[PDB]
């Protein structure tokens, strides 16, 4: 078990950690979160009760330091910083009347779900989106563009996820124009698998993380970039076999876990409808369709 | 996109555009089998790419043997429409390339963009007029050389024929629209009111009569009675 102590609480505001959350009020006493699972990464994030614009909050992995949550007052945000001193740390922590003003991670022993949801998500791989290398821990918030948003401003504060365009040279081997437009093999298999993701985890794993990035935070260039990964697979004719099985899962626990009254702003209707019924895959994805079907029939 | 409520004109600017109109690219005629069913035969179709500040027609005639062994057809010809107009802006030097290509349908954004994608700077936009184009294969020049094609052949033309001299190109496009609207609301009239006169012939270098100044207004005026009275039969009005 770890434990992300915060220094006091004085702004009201909801918390989440993973997938749970709650309220802590203004000035409320609170210190923290005790009783983290280690081995995953993890995700800690705000909205603030006055002011529920910008959405925010850090990516981190236990393994990788000791970290807690300090409010500034000049910034106006909860921000994470780590502790290079672990016996101060360790001190704090084992506080019997600190542990008192902490919530408990309240993970129930049947529930695989964070696992299922960020299986393939990796801190390197997030230090490589999110670049910010002074720091173990990375910083997301809902306005935040990607950098193909900005090819079409401010760099250091980008999601660099890897750019998906389907009218694209990348995309469209010259002479191969109407073949690569209507089936994505090309484009998946070797521009994306072969060539930049190297693997279907480091593929997998950035489309685990924009899909977290756009339920927490409301990001929506993050929606964009789940939405074209998902559609790159679906429209391709050839994909490894353990690819789509694997990617049946990986929506199915998406969609499972959304929140039912985000559906109308976390979903695009063409997508999915492409996916589910029009694409090369729509019949490899059948623990997806049937939870979509069962969740969210006005969608489709 | 506009390109209508009196900013139109920009059509004729010196931007250079072009026009694209491919439904006359994939063409069948439809008859009964010998069991009863019905087959298509394909014949030969065109693209029609257009600059209507010159006039100058980049007339791609289709040849049937494109479709053979070929699936999907409809969706195979737009994409042929986008290779051959890409095809087509290549082979131009840079200072005659287009600035902006407008297809009829919108069906050709996707195949004409992907197509295009080492243009960067040329806009691809659909039409928001309604133009006559699909009526390009009722001019009998157009039509003789399409239907005599035994190859794939390109061939240029300038539909306004030498009304440039005279008029404006705004105007020279809209006789072109009112001529090719009234070939295809009643296409047989409108070829004996350009017939009318024996003693005005048709260059063999021009597609069109050649009218004087005064007989244009003429044509033009039973042009667009033509047009109103096959509307009036239409919705009996
Ligand atoms: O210096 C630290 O390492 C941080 C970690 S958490 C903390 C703290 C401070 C004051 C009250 N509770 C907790 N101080």
């Amino acid at each position: 078990m770890n434990t992300v102590p915060f220094t006091s609480a004085p702004i009201e505001v909801t918390i989440g950690i993973d997938q749970y959350s709650f309220n802590v009020k203004e000035n409320q006493p609170f210190h923290g979160i005790k009783d983290i699972p280690i081995g995953h990464v993890h995700v800690i994030h705000f909205q603030h009760a006055d002011n529920s614009s910008m959405r925010y909050g850090y990516w981190f992995d236990c393994r990788m330091g000791n970290f807690y949550i300090q409010y500034d007052p000049k910034d106006g945000l909860y921000k994470m910083m780590e502790e290079r001193d672990g016996a101060k740390f360790e001190n704090i922590v084992h506080n019997f009347k600190e542990r008192q003003m902490m919530v408990s991670y309240p993970k129930i022993d049947e529930d695989d779900t964070w696992y299922n949801l960020t299986e393939f998500v990796q801190m390197d791989k997030i230090r490589k989106i999110v670049r910010k290398d002074e720091n173990q821990f990375s910083y997301v918030d809902s306005s935040m563009t990607t950098v193909q948003e900005n090819e079409l401003s401010d760099p250091a504060h980008s999601l660099n996820y890897t750019v998906i365009n389907f009218k694209s040279r990348e995309a469209i081997r010259p002479g191969h124009e109407m073949e690569d437009f209507l089936d994505k093999s090309y484009y998946l298999n070797t521009v994306m698998l072969q060539g930049i993701f190297k693997n279907s985890s480091n593929y997998f794993g950035e489309l685990q993380f924009a899909f977290l990035n756009a339920m927490f935070f409301g990001n929506y260039g993050s929606s964009l970039q789940w939405h074209a990964m998902i559609e790159l697979i679906c429209s391709s004719a050839t994909v490894p076999k353990h690819m789509l099985d694997k990617l049946d899962e990986i929506l199915y626990y998406q969609i499972k876990t959304l929140p039912e009254q985000y559906s109308d702003i976390l979903l695009n209707e063409r997508v999915w409808n492409i996916c589910l019924y029009s694409s090369f895959q729509k019949n490899s994805l059948h623990n997806t369709e049937k939870i979509m079907e069962n969740k969210y029939p006005e969608l489709l | 996109g506009a390109m209508n409520s009196s900013n139109y004109a920009e059509l004729f600017n010196n931007d250079i555009k072009l026009f694209v109109d491919d439904t006359n690219v994939y063409r069948v005629t439809v008859h009964k089998t010998f069991e009863g069913n019905v087959a298509t035969k394909a014949i030969n179709g065109c693209i029609f790419t257009l600059n209507p500040k010159t006039g100058h027609l980049f007339l791609k005639i289709i040849h049937t043997s494109v479709w053979a062994g070929q699936k999907r057809l409809s969706q195979l010809a737009k994409w042929k429409t986008a290779e051959e107009v890409s095809a087509l802006v290549r082979s131009l030097p840079k200072e005659e390339q287009p600035k902006q290509i407008i297809v009829t349908r919108k069906a050709m954004l996707d195949p004409l963009e992907v197509h295009m994608l080492d243009f960067p700077n040329i806009a691809i936009r659909p039409t928001e007029l309604r133009l006559p184009f699909s009526a390009a294969m009722s001019i009998d020049k157009l039509s003789d050389v399409v239907m005599k094609a035994t190859e794939p052949q390109m061939v240029l033309f300038n539909i306004y024929d030498d009304w440039l001299d005279r008029i404006s190109s705004y105007t020279a496009f809209s006789r072109l629209t009112l001529l090719l609207r009234a070939l295809k609301t009643n296409e047989e009239s409108a070829k004996m009111i350009l017939l009318s006169d024996p003693t005005i012939t048709i260059k063999s270098y021009h597609l069109w009569p050649s009218f004087t100044d005064e007989q244009w207004i003429t044509i033009e005026s039973q042009m667009r009675d033509l047009i109103l009275t096959e509307y009036g039969r239409k919705y009996n009005v």
